[PDB]
Formats: C-alpha cells, sequence, structure tokens
RNA sequence: AGCAGAGUGGCGCAGCGGAAGCGUGCUGGGCCCAUAACCCAGAGGUCGAUGGAUCGAAACCAUCCUCUGCUACCA
C-alpha cells in the first residue's frame, strides 16, 4: 500500500515536474492545467512503487535501461540493472507540499501528517536561501528529521555558484536537524543520480516507527469527490476523503467522523459543534484495492460523506478519527509559544524582513496550525508564554505534537515562531 | 391563389406586398397574402422625413409593409401608405407572413401528397382546405385553429378539416414537410445547493425521487449536470407539456428536501 | 469531464422548405477642373463537417469539427 510519506519541498524556480516523476512516475496534479508558472503551489499527492534489481535505482517498468526524457541535448542513460520480473521492497508515496514563499501555511498542513522531506534547492536564487531557512526549522518542530536537501537546479548553475548556497544554507538551520541530511547534487535536465537519490530516499527514509493497531487517526488534506459533474441519479456515492494516516490502521466499512466538524444550527456563542459521521466506502493503494489502510501513508480514504462535502477541498487539516474519537474539538484554545528571533520565511540578499518582530497584541489574528489543522483565529488575552486564542471553526488537535504561529506582517502570515498544546 | 377567402384587401389594411420590378414614379408591388394582386406606391406618401438615399446592397425582391389607402376592386389599383405608419411595424406582419408563406404552402397542393403544387383546381382546393379555416370564424379563430393544425402532434385527426381527399395523408407527413416544425425545447434548471451534511443527501434523495416522477408518470430525464445542479431538456410538442415536466421536478425539490431539511434553488 | 452559446461572403452576419442575406472593406466608371461628400457598376458564399428524413435544406434534423464557458479537478 504505503508506508512512508516523503515530501518534496523546494523554493522558487527549480522544476517540479522533472524530479517528482523521476523519483515516482505518477504526476502531482490539480485543476489550473494550466498547469503551473514556475514550481506547484498546490498540495499534491504522488504514490509510486519503488524497488530494486539489486541495484539502488528506481527502475521504470520497463526496467532494463533507464533513458529518461527529462532533456533532449544529451541522452540521460543510466544503468538501472536489467528485466528478469523484479522484486517489490516497499510501496513509496509522496507529500508533495507547496515551496512559495505565499502558501507557507497549507506547505505545514500537509508535512504535519508525513514522515519524510526532500530539499529541493534552487541553485538560481539567492545562497543565503530563505524557504531552506523556513522548511527545515519547520521540519525540525513537527518531529520529523528525514530530510534529503536536494539541490534540484544547478544544471546551468556552475559548480562554484551550487558550492555557495548549500554552504550558507547550512550556516544559517545550524540549529536545525540538516547535518545528518545529505547534500545531493543531481540534475532536472539529465535526470542523474536518480540511482543515487532513490538509493537515499530508502536508505536515509526507511519505514517510520507508525502504531498499526492504535485508533486510526486520519487527518485529511486532501479532498475529493466521485460524485463529478455528468453523474446520475443511481450512481449514487459517497465523497472521498483522503489525506495521510499518522496512527492506526484504518478498514473499509469503518464509520469514521470527521472529529472538528461543523458549526452547529444557531450558535448564539462558540462552543456547540457535531462531527460528520461516513462509513469508509473504499481504501487505494497506488493503483489497487485493500481492506486495510496501513498509516504513514497517503491513502485514499472513500468515505460516505456527501458530494458537497467533497466537490471542493473543503476538509484541508481535519482530525477524521473513528466513530467516537476520543481527540477534543477546540474552539478556544489555551497555547504555550516561543517566538523565533528571526523573521522565517522571507530573507533576501539583503536579508530582509528576517529582523527580530514585535510581540503579540491582543484581539490580532494568528494563523495556528494545531495538529495538521489549518485555521485562524484571534488571541483574547496574549502573555510571553499564556496565548488564549480563540478560533473562528472548532479545531481538534489530534494530539499535542506542535503548533506552528505566524503574524500578518505582509500580505500572507509569516512564521514568527512554534508552540504547543497545554 | 392565397390561403385568404378574400380576395382583396380592404381600406387601411396592411399588407405585405412583393417588391418586383421598380418602376418609373415607384414599383408595381404585388401582395401575397392575397394572391399576387399589384399595388402602387411612391410618388405621394410613403416616406416622412429626410435624409435622401434608398439602397446601397439592396437589390430587389423586397417585401414592403404597407398599408392600403387606395384599393381600386374594379381597375386593380392599390394605393399603398407608410408615411401615416406610427404604429404598423413591419416585423410582425412579416413574421405572420412567415407563417402565411406557409400556411399558404400547406394548404395548396392538395392533392394527397406528392406534393402538386402545381395545380389542382385552385378555387375548390381553397374552400376545401385553406379558405374553410378563413370560412371559420373569426380571423383571429384561424389563427389558432391553423395553428391547431400545425401543432401536429397536439393532435393530428381532430377537429373539422376532415375534407376532403380525405385529407388524412397529408394530414400527417405533408404538414411536417411543408411547415418542418420548429424549434422549441426547453432547458429547466434546478440548482440545489445544500451546504450542511444533512440537506446534501436529500438532494440526491430528490434526485432519487426526481427519476422516480420521471419514471411514474413519465416526464423526460430529470439528471444531474453538476452535483448541486439538476437541468432537463424538455422537449415540447404540446405547448403545455413543459410545465408538467417541470412542476412534477419542482414538487420533489420544494417537499422531500424540506422532509430532510435542506434548502434550494429554482 | 458533464454543461451554455455561436459557426454564414474578407468581416460584421440575415435567415427558416417553395431563399446563400444585408452592413462594411473591396475595383471601375459617374459627378466635378479636381478632391471631399456621393451615385452606378465590379469583386466577396464549404450556412463547420456529414448528410439524410426531402418535391428541394443553409434551415428541418442529428452527429462530429472549431470557438465561447463550467463543477473548478472530480483517488
Amino acid at each position: 500500500q504505503a508506508t512512508i510519506n516523503i515530501g518534496t519541498i523546494g523554493h522558487v524556480a527549480h522544476g517540479k515536474s522533472t524530479v517528482v516523476k523521476a523519483i515516482s512516475g505518477v504526476h502531482t496534479v490539480r485543476f489550473k492545467n494550466e498547469l503551473e508558472r514556475n514550481i506547484t503551489i498546490k498540495l499534491g499527492y504522488a504514490n509510486a512503487k519503488i524497488y530494486k534489481l539489486d541495484d539502488p535505482s528506481c527502475p521504470r517498468p520497463e526496467c532494463y535501461r533507464s533513458c529518461g526524457s527529462s532533456t533532449p541535448d544529451e541522452f540521460p542513460t543510466d544503468i538501472p540493472g536489467t528485466k528478469g520480473n523484479f522484486k517489490l521492497v516497499r510501496h513509496v508515496s509522496f507529500v508533495d507540499c507547496p515551496g512559495h514563499d505565499i502558501l507557507m501555511a497549507t506547505m505545514l498542513n500537509g508535512a504535519a501528517v508525513m514522515d519524510a522531506a526532500l530539499l529541493l534547492i534552487a541553485g538560481n536564487e539567492s545562497c543565503p536561501q530563505p524557504q531552506t531557512s523556513e522548511h527545515l526549522a519547520a521540519i525540525e518542530i513537527m518531529k520529523l528529521k528525514h530530510i534529503l536537501i536536494l539541490q534540484n537546479k544547478i544544471d546551468l548553475v556552475k559548480e562554484s555558484q551550487a558550492k555557495e548556497q548549500y554552504e550558507q544554507i547550512l550556516a544559517f538551520v545550524q540549529g536545525t536537524v540538516a547535518e545528518g541530511a545529505p547534500i545531493i547534487p543531481i540534475s532536472a535536465q539529465l535526470k542523474y543520480n536518480i540511482e543515487v537519490v532513490c538509493e537515499y530516499i530508502v536508505k536515509k527514509i526507511p519505514v517510520p516507527p507508525r502504531d498499526f493497531t492504535s485508533e486510526p487517526r486520519l487527518i485529511v488534506i486532501r479532498s475529493f469527490d466521485v460524485n463529478k459533474p455528468g453523474c446520475e441519479v443511481d450512481d449514487l456515492k459517497g465523497g472521498v476523503a483522503g489525506g495521510s494516516i499518522l496512527k492506526g490502521v484504518l478498514k473499509v466499512g469503518q464509520e469514521i467522523e470527521v472529529r472538528p466538524g461543523i458549526v452547529s444550527k444557531d450558535s448564539e456563542g462558540k462552543l456547540m459543534c457535531k462531527p460528520i459521521f461516513s462509513k469508509i466506502v473504499s481504501l487505494f493503494a497506488e493503483h489497487n484495492d485493500l481492506q486495510y489502510a496501513a498509516p504513514g501513508g497517503l491513502i485514499g480514504v472513500g468515505t460516505k460523506i456527501d458530494p458537497t462535502l467533497c466537490r471542493a477541498d473543503r476538509m484541508v487539516g481535519q482530525v477524521l478519527g473513528a466513530v467516537g474519537a476520543l481527540p477534543e474539538i477546540f474552539t478556544e484554545l489555551e497555547i504555550s509559544y516561543f517566538l523565533l528571533r528571526r523573521l522565517l520565511g522571507v530573507r533576501t540578499e539583503g536579508d530582509k524582513k528576517a529582523a527580530k518582530v514585535q510581540k503579540l497584541s491582543k484581539n490580532e489574528v494568528l494563523m495556528v496550525n494545531i495538529g495538521s489543522l489549518s485555521t485562524g483565529g484571534r488571541v483574547s488575552a496574549v502573555k510571553a508564554d499564556l496565548g488564549k486564542i480563540v478560533l473562528t471553526n472548532p479545531v481538534c488537535t489530534e494530539v499535542g505534537e506542535k503548533i506552528a504561529l505566524s503574524r500578518r506582517v505582509e500580505k500572507h502570515w509569516r512564521l514568527i515562531g512554534w508552540g504547543q498544546i497545554r | 391563389c392565397r390561403f385568404y377567402q378574400h380576395k382583396f384587401p380592404e381600406v387601411e389594411d396592411v399588407v405585405m406586398v412583393n417588391v418586383r420590378s421598380i418602376a418609373e414614379m415607384g414599383a408595381y408591388v404585388s401582395l401575397l397574402e392575397y394572391n399576387n394582386i399589384e399595388g402602387m406606391i411612391l410618388l405621394s406618401e410613403l416616406s416622412r422625413r429626410r435624409i435622401r438615399s434608398i439602397n446601397k446592397l439592396i437589390r430587389i425582391g423586397r417585401n414592403e409593409c404597407v398599408v392600403v389607402i387606395r384599393v381600386d376592386k374594379e381597375k386593380g389599383y392599390i394605393d399603398l401608405s407608410k408615411r401615416r405608419v406610427s404604429p404598423e411595424e413591419a416585423i410582425k406582419c412579416e413574421d405572420k407572413f412567415t407563417k402565411s408563406k406557409t400556411v399558404y404552402s400547406i394548404l395548396r397542393h392538395v392533392a394527397e401528397v406528392l406534393e402538386y403544387t402545381k395545380d389542382e383546381q385552385l378555387e375548390s382546393l381553397f374552400q376545401r382546405t385553406a379558405w374553410v379555416f378563413d370560412d371559420k370564424y373569426k380571423r383571429p379563430g384561424y389563427g389558432a385553429y391553423d395553428a391547431f393544425k400545425h401543432a401536429v402532434s397536439d393532435p393530428s385527426i381532430l377537429d373539422s378539416l376532415d375534407l376532403n381527399e380525405d385529407e388524412r395523408e397529408v394530414l400527417i407527413n405533408n404538414i411536417n414537410r411543408r411547415l418542418t416544425p420548429q424549434a422549441v425545447k426547453i432547458r429547466a434548471d434546478i440548482e440545489v445547493a445544500c451546504y450542511g451534511y444533512e440537506g446534501i443527501d436529500a438532494v440526491k434523495e430528490a434526485l432519487r425521487a426526481g427519476l422516480n416522477c420521471s419514471t411514474e408518470t413519465m416526464p423526460i430525464k430529470i439528471n444531474l449536470i453538476a452535483p448541486p445542479r439538476y437541468v432537463m431538456t424538455t422537449t415540447t410538442l404540446e405547448r403545455t407539456e413543459g410545465l408538467s415536466v417541470l412542476n412534477q421536478a419542482m414538487a420533489v425539490i420544494k417537499e422531500k428536501i424540506e422532509e430532510k431539511r435542506g434548502v434550494f434553488n429554482v
């Protein structure tokens, strides 16, 4: 099915299509297709069957040679082995996190359910690169360190200009685990070293310690509707709630709720909400049917929620625990937090605007990434280590793992620190 | 000849003539509502204001919605007006003549369908078919009584014009062949946008009963073109059957979604 | 993807079985000493395709082709 979740995370102007298909072969796609301007800004899915030929490449299903199509200038010829009915090692799953500075928040939601990351570095922009400072320290808080620094766009960028950047991005994430992350120089043009990289996504990224016997904690970050326009009356179905499960094996036919849910009718205050219970219609394994949803993987969990509950991606960051799920539904929230001394996620060649941020003031909205959830709320009483925020929607902490707090210092909320749920 | 039982236009008869050839003072234009009967225009009074041009690409063969000033039933001179015309807009008579060409052409073979055209016994051809409507009072009467005929499937073989061959080999196919009936198919949109988690099943439930009410009484095909939008294209041949297809759809959307407490738009 | 519109002279674009339309561009003459303004005449037709039901479709009627747009994406 899937046992791991590797994030394909990378900053602007490095290309996403030639590198994700090199490691997976299944393209990440959504609307506006009309695909993408520079790099993929959507939180897309990618799933594949990585294997070996007693050779650490990831071969194609035609596994005699690996003649890729990333350029016509030089013919990229790597030898992944030969034919002979390859042995299936494992099933690999990817979580394609957004890599622009504008979409930092949805990056934090999709990466909070994953198990691993790749750092896709362009050699084009500034060598003290801001998103490499952003993403890695964000990975450090979300209990992940499975990082492969993958310097992606150095094909026109010379070996001395590429030399400066991976040194200087590592110089600012010196308070972050990225020193156990190998820095792999590859080609987005010659599809090169993918026989070495897909070794590392097996080597550096094994199967994480994943709770199989626990309660199913699906956290949907992507909504899918099989009740598409062009359907009929006797073609009645549910809505597919497809996210990564971080805890507990999930079965077909399970009555699953969305535990943060919806506000009930005539809420004169803030505290009344009901989870939307739904029986699971099917479980997807990269092309294949199963009755089990082994967690630690991006699993298509088709549920019996309504067509409107999946006609848009409306379940971004929702704890879909089973019927009668334990974790509570908070609409006012007591947070403990720390504020990072660098305004992380934005830094130019003049080091703007990563200076020290003014403290949080009361009755000011701030994005909290609680568990893996995407919600915004104003703080009622703000202290140094005691934040009392009230949320516009009742949201569920799956567990008190981490929150990511951002302050609206510009057009988008920008990371000022992190914290935890008290 | 013509499907009018009357031969000639009357006084202040707004008539549709045919511009055959332009003549010395004007043009000897021939009526077509009444058979082929010639009338005249300018020198005297057809225009109202002065801009001093008549045509750029307008070649020949036009039709003029003109009002009879003088008619010579004996001598054969029909004086026509457009200067008097404040309300006699040309669009109404021509679209009536666009019918009345086909209303005539339906009723002038006939001569069980080949069709020929031409010719049967021309005056007796119309007393049996064309003028028997014009005999059937009133003149707004056979505006509908002829329309009762070429509403062909609503119904075919009802009220008289049981004359004369029998007529009925014409009345089945040659009405559909001469008119080539047009063109209405009425789309019927139902957009039901429920937003909770309860009433959205009632969208599917009123789609379920929407099939069933399209199965029981058999209106045609309540579809899903979108998860909120239920759009059917109702073909209409009886001029009232599209409302019965629509109102049985609206009755499901109003009540069955109210049973599970959802909202709708129709 | 299901959905809504058009296809027509170079263009604008008429039109519904007894019909390939005007409005513009387009060329020559007329008019004047000439221009402007203007008149006459010339040139411009797969009515997208397929065509059929047909006495004869452009129409009717369908289909597909093109454009316009949609739930906004549909494991």
